[PDB]
């Protein structure tokens, strides 16, 4: 599998909402995930399993799809939480990770 | 949680390396970690895993001689044995914690609590 | 025989894994009725079948049965099929009599799961020592 | 290893508890038995569970585990206890013998929790097929 | 019946390995007291059994045995597989008689362990030689 997603960067202002659309050339039974690199540290987790929320997460963070397309629906950027937001996947045999995309404002 | 390692040395090409990481908080026998390389540039890849017990251990195909894990449980760390180091693979590593897993494969996986990092390089 | 999408939650190695079924479909030759993880597969998905029965003339007592199927794939062996290899089974089948009352079963499935909770018994399943 | 079992917050409310110590394996077969002191030669609810090895004929570990408990019956101006009614249950595994730790403890757990979710608790306390 | 961890200092090709043991209990149906290597899977760990004996009016002798399993699996270069690949077993069958004292005992036992250690011995085992 080619885990693409779309947009290489992107910019909102800190009101208005916005998705990251991702897209598997071969389809996958909901198993992808969502990380949250921030400027000069460590990943970490935002959306398991395409749909389920942690309680790590915060509640503005939501994520939807089936099947092929996958995404990422945040509701409400809330100033400084920028980074680069890796999509990874879990079917098949070596797990890949996504390429990048940015998040300034 | 503290999931600190220290392997950072300038190694010439063709050499070899051996790093490893604490844990503090988790439990160690009863999870099982597993690295993963992030290109020093952007993107990311998965190294290697191991299981709980420490005898399965899974590689990737593309590399195969090049990577061992030992597991050692007594001490809370686990070894990874580097040798023939390649040209410009040389970047920062993390370890992972199979925290949230699900499915029929084994590797299919999830990955929460990364590490600080300690870049490799050449 | 009302069916749903049970979530399993806190079980695993640790017990911070949680698990989801959806129902599908009440076996009418033989009253299984069964409930499956939501996979495309119909081959490599964790699997729970539940069957209560009926008396007759021969056996003359409930037989309440419990059917687990796990199995868990390996990934490519020189090609990327995702085919199957090991079984891990579990059968669990109560046998209660006619004129039992519920205090008494419902003691005997509370008994049954504090049981597998303790750590003489994952001692001997978890690690495989004979106890 | 063996020791005193005791049951914690078991019963249909849960207020119950329950303790065992172990009465020994026995020799013939390996059945290790467990028993809750009761004074009756046989009114005591015991459980019995056996681990057994690969043999020459089917090659994959076969943990077994019985559970059985009878019950009283009432004074007919002989005291005696009698019992009537047995309620057997038993659980049995059979994991393959490559399977790692992981995949074993995970089976076991689920089957433990699956239990306490109410549509195993209908279908058990009162007998309605799901 | 007493069991422990053991350890095993100073065996390998060099002698400088070490190896660590764990008992995992006697099986009552033959008296085979087994001991273990640390190990998840239940079919790619060194295991050592031991069994003493006692005499019936058959054969009329003690009969002590220990066996040793070594299986060295390789390798799966698919992916993910693991699999057995070779055996290495081991036997070791002491046929002590009744009136026997435990020098002669000690004496035979060590013996053995002495003339494992010979340079012929290693000649013959390790390298696969014929006797000379």
């Amino acid at each position: 599998i080619v885990i693409t997603q779309t947009p290489a960067i992107l910019s909102v202002s800190p009101g208005e909402r916005v998705s990251f659309s991702c897209r598997a050339s071969q389809g996958i039974g909901t198993s992808i995930h969502w990380y949250q690199q921030r400027t000069n540290g460590s990943p970490r987790l935002l959306i398991k399993y395409a749909s389920e929320s942690l309680s790590g997460t915060p509640a503005r963070f939501s994520g939807s799809g089936s099947g092929t397309d996958f995404t990422l629906s945040i509701n409400s950027v809330e100033s400084e939480d920028v980074g680069d937001y890796y999509c990874q996947q879990s079917y098949r045999w070596p797990p890949t990770f996504g390429a990048g995309t940015k998040l300034e404002l | 949680v503290q999931l600190v390692e220290s392997g950072g040395d300038l190694v010439r090409p063709g050499g070899s390396l051996k790093l490893s990481c604490a844990a503090s908080g988790f439990t160690f026998s009863n999870y099982g970690m597993s690295w993963v390389r992030q290109t020093p540039d952007k993107r990311l890849e998965w190294v290697a895993t191991i299981t709980s017990g420490g005898s399965y251990t899974y590689h990737p195909d593309s590399l195969k001689g090049r990577i061992t894990i030992s597991r050692d449980n007594a001490k809370n760390t686990l070894y990874l044995q580097m040798s023939s180091l390649k040209s410009e693979d040389t970047a920062m590593f993390y370890c992972t914690r199979r925290g949230y897993y699900s499915g029929s494969t084994y590797v299919d996986y999830a990955m929460d609590y990364w590490g600080q990092g300690t870049s490799v390089t050449v | 025989a009302k069916l749903e999408t049970v979530t399993l939650g806190n079980i695993g190695k640790d017990g911070k894994q949680t698990l989801v079924l959806n129902p599908r479909g009440v076996n009418p030759t033989n009253g299984v009725a069964s409930l499956s993880q939501a996979g495309a597969v119909p081959a490599l998905e964790k699997r729970v079948t539940v069957s209560v029965s009926q008396p007759s003339r021969n056996r003359k007592n409930y037989k309440v049965q419990v059917k687990i199927q796990n199995p868990t794939a390996c990934t490519a062996n020189g090609s990327c099929d995702p085919s199957v290899t090991r079984q891990a089974y579990a059968d669990v089948t109560f046998s209660f009599t006619q004129y039992s009352t519920d205090e008494e079963r419902a003691f005997v499935r509370t008994e049954l799961a504090a049981l597998l909770a303790s750590p003489l018994l994952i001692d001997a399943i978890d690690q495989l020592n004979p106890a």
